[PDB]
């Protein structure tokens, strides 16, 4: 049953990140961390979230948003922090576990 | 029960037309600086 | 020098047939680029507002001698040569140089950078790690009164 | 040294480092153009007020005639008067936009930038409160009998609390004065914390729209929102002045009119339109504690917003439920205000009870948890 | 072309550029003034005191 698959697809495009070409990741709020996260990026990963970013801040003074071409699409979005933040999240719990014993 | 009316209401006649000629005015000097950033263009030309 | 502004700036007035660029270049650290970028201007307006007799007189002197060192070798007087015919038509003696860059003086310069500087939209580039220096809104603000 | 006289200066370098070479992102909104109207009302508040206070007169013998006398005689008196308690209006109009731009955009994650603005927003309303009370007329004693009456709620130390409030044993002259005193004073103490809430800010920098860090695009404030928030202001001005000038009335209580009488309380007493959102909730809670607990509560839940936050993202741009919801929220308020205004009796009585239920449960129980729904959603 | 005899005249030279302001505020005035009066009293015919008056001012006794 492709119903959890159904919802999300939907909530994705209800969202609408996508129409300012941001991947589901250059969205998350920056606590303390997804800026670690964010520091493990290599180079290439970094500049282009970047770019991305800064291309949607200008679109948003602009008040616009990307041709329906060029709108991100729910299986090509590469969740390109999230491996890298769940262990910064990892590496945390345990420090945090073993200052308590 | 209240002497200025008539005063008070030659005056919002005098605050229209300062305030609509003013918004305007206010209005382009506005767009105009904003201008700059708003046909702005950009690129990313990452090196290969 | 005094407030390490640069590595390095110059002036340029680079002519061509029908029209030209005139301005200048600095070379400088990421957290510097505004001051000297702001006391550059600076000094423009200084030139369509404030120049004085003093600096005239010095500035003629130095561009005689880069005047004349111009023509230090046999292939800088065949370049100027080549160059003059070319663009201004005929050739342009020493002789002839060096009176009108006397005739200039004080209200000249004023009058003339006025004339191409004073409240004109002038054009950036900018490359390197330049966030310091910031918005056309601004440097534009800075070619008049400064 | 420092070249410019404008980075040096012990002072200019203020003027110029908080609103001239202030590193604003490129992106905000008309929604970030109320910090400078609420701005500018206190200075226009401010002004206008003490113009007043140099004919008014605290006293009750001579209140109601003093501030009658100041529009009928002193020159221009009459067009202070107006501006003064309109502006009271177009103050909270602003700050009620002002707070919803930081729910729906997650600025409150400037957790001490947001909690002196909670601290500002309960000293404007004591301030507004007080204002009201000088004129001596019908709101202005029930009112100035009923609020301080709220501390009776307060076990032991209660009962107590309400004498130095009137200083005496019944809402009197000393009452009267001592909150002339109140008035004139707050403002400032309201201005003087305004710069701690914009120095708390600065230390972070603005939020904007899309909630994602825009330090790949900032733009000096000047002239960019100088010119947007002047901008700003003739539009808030406009409505503001053709209220103020074409139809004064129309925003305030007609029953401060009628010189307070010690004995008689108007049966359609309601409060200045700004609180009846309040008093709605007051009126449902049919017990003195309860009432009072849940009206100070429908403004000190403001403090608890940080904490029940669970997106993972910092606004609703790009989240449709929590959208949903806060507009629910806002209509939700829409209503107890006319709730406020209208009798203690059936239908009413129900819609209010619900209203309020429904304000205490969309920010405590709903936000945090369709927030944490959406998290899942994006398979977070 | 007055845009350019302007600018080059007025606008320009951000002291000449106050001298307009300034002399323009005040023609602007006195004539913004006359104009609105003038729409508001003919708005108002016969209505205000400026046209009743004659009758009882110096008209009796
Ligand atoms: C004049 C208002 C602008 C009209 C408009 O909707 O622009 C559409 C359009 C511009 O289109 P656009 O560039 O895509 O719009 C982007 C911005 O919304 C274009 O607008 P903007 O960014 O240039 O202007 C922003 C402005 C816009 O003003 C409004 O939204 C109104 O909002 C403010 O400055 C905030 C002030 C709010 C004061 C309200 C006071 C509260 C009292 C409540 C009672 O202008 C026209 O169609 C031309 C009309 C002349
Ligand atoms: C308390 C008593 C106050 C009395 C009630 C006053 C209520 C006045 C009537 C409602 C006024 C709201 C005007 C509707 C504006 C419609 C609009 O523009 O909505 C869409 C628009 C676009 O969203 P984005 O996703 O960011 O866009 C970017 C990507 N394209 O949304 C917004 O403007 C953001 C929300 C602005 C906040 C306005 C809320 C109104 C104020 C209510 C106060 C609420 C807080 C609680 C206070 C407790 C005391
Ligand atoms: C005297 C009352 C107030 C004044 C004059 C005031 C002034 C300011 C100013 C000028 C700004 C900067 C511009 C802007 O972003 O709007 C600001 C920002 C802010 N204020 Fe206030 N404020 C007031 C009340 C409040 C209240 C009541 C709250 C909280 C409920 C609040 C929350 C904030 C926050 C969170 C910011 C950051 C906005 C952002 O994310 O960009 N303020 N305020
Ligand atoms: C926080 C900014 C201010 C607010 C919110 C405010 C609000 C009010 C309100 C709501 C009233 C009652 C208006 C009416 O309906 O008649 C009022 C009146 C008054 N206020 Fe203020 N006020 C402010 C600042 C000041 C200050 C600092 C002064 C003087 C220095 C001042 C002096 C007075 C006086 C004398 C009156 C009573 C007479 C009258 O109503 O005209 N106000 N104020
Ligand atoms: C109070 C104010 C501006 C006031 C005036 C008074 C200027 C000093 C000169 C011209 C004007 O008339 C403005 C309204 C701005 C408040 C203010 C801030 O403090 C900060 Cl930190 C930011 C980021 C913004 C962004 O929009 C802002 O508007
Ligand atoms: C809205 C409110 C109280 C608001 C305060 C007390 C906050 C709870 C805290 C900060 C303040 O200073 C406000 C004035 C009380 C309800 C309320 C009123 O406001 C007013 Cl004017 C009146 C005449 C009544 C009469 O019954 C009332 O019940
Ligand atoms: C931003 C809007 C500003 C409005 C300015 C209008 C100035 C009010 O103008 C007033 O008009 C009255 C009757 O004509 C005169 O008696 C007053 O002396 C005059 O100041």
């Amino acid at each position: 049953g492709r119903l959890m698959d159904r919802i999300r697809k939907w909530y994705y495009n209800a969202a609408g990140f996508n129409k300012y070409g941001l991947m589901r990741d250059d969205t998350l709020y920056e606590d303390d961390d997804v800026k670690e996260a964010l520091k493990r990026l290599p180079k290439d990963l970094y500049n282009e979230r970047m770019f991305r970013i800064k291309r949607a801040l200008d679109l948003s003074l602009k008040h616009r948003i990307l041709p329906k071409e060029q709108w991100v699409k729910y299986e090509e979005d590469k969740p390109y922090l999230e491996p890298y933040l769940k262990e910064v999240i990892r590496e945390r719990l345990e420090r945090e576990a073993w200052n308590k014993k | 029960a209240e002497p200025e009316h008539d005063q008070r209401k030659r005056m919002g006649l005098k605050m229209l037309l300062i305030s609509a000629l003013l918004t305007s005015l206010l209005y382009y000097m506005k767009r105009h600086k904003w201008s700059v950033l708003k046909s702005r263009k950009m690129a990313y030309r990452p090196p290969k | 020098v005094e407030h390490k502004l640069c590595h390095s700036f110059q002036t340029f007035n680079t002519s061509y047939s029908d029209t030209g660029l005139f301005g200048f270049h600095f070379v400088a650290d990421p957290l510097s680029i505004d001051d000297m970028m702001f006391c550059a201007q600076g000094e423009w307006m200084r030139l369509c507002t404030s120049t004085t007799e003093s600096e005239v007189k010095r500035a003629k002197n130095h561009l005689r001698s880069a005047m004349v060192a111009q023509l230090d070798g046999t292939t800088p007087v065949c370049e100027t040569i080549g160059s003059h015919l070319l663009n201004y038509g005929r050739r342009i003696s020493l002789e002839e140089w060096d009176s009108r860059i006397s005739a200039v003086d004080a209200r000249m310069v004023r009058d003339v950078c006025s004339k191409y500087i004073y409240d004109k939209c002038p054009a950036l580039a900018a490359v390197g790690p330049i966030e310091q220096l910031l918005d056309y809104n601004r440097i534009r603000s800075g070619m008049y009164w400064i | 040294m420092a070249p410019n006289i404008r980075k040096s200066h012990p002072l200019l370098k203020m003027i110029n480092n908080s609103l001239i070479d202030l590193p604003a992102p490129s992106n905000i909104s008309a929604w970030w153009n109320f910090g400078s109207l609420l701005a500018v009302c206190l200075m226009t508040q401010i002004l206008t007020g003490l113009l007043l206070a140099m004919h008014y007169t605290a006293d009750t013998s001579l209140a109601f005639s003093s501030v009658a006398h100041t529009c009928r005689n002193v020159q221009y008196g009459w067009l202070i008067r107006n501006l003064h308690a309109n502006g009271a209006s177009f103050f909270f109009i602003c700050i009620f936009l002002h707070i919803g731009r930081g729910l729906y955009y997650g600025s409150y994650l400037y957790k001490e930038t947001w909690n002196t603005g909670v601290i500002l927003l309960l000293t404007l309303m004591a301030t507004a409160f007080v204002g009201y009370v000088l004129p001596w007329g019908q709101m202005s004693f029930w009112g100035a009998t009923v609020i301080t009456n709220l501390f009776s709620a307060i076990p032991y130390i209660g009962h107590t609390l309400v004498e130095w409030a009137w200083g005496g044993f019944s809402v009197d002259n000393p009452t009267l004065t001592r909150f002339f005193a109140l008035h004139f004073l707050l403002p400032f103490a309201i201005a003087g914390i305004t710069i701690i809430h914009l120095t708390f800010l600065h230390e972070s920098g603005s939020n904007n729209p899309l909630g994602i860090s825009s330090d790949s695009d900032k733009i000096p404030f000047h002239p960019y929102y100088s010119f947007k928030d002047i901008l700003g202001l003739t539009l808030m001005l406009t409505p503001f002045l053709t209220l103020a000038l074409f139809s004064p009335n129309l925003l305030g209580d007609p029953e401060n009119f009628t010189p307070a009488n010690p004995l008689v309380t108007p049966p359609h007493i309601k409060p200045e339109w700004y609180f009846l959102f309040a008093y709605a909730i007051l009126r449902s809670i049919p017990n003195k504690l309860g009432g009072v607990l849940a009206l100070a509560a429908s403004v000190l839940i403001l403090f608890l917003i940080p904490f029940l936050h669970k997106s993972k993202q910092r606004t609703m741009t790009f989240r449709p439920l929590s959208q949903t919801l806060f507009w629910l929220l806002v209509a939700n308020l829409l209503i107890l205000t006319w709730i406020g205004s209208q009798p203690v009796e059936h239908p009413f009585i129900i819609i209010g009870q619900m209203a309020s239920l429904s304000y205490f449960t969309i920010l405590l129980i709903l936000f945090p948890t369709i927030g944490t729904l959406e998290n899942k959603m994006l398979n977070y | 072309a007055l845009l350019r005899q302007a600018y080059s005249a007025l606008f320009r030279r951000t002291s000449t550029f106050a001298l307009t302001v300034v002399l323009g505020a005040v023609l602007f005035e006195r004539a913004f003034d006359q104009g609105a009066d003038a729409i508001f009293e003919h708005l108002n015919e016969g209505k205000l005191w400026k046209h009743i008056k004659h009758k009882y001012e110096a008209s009796e006794e």
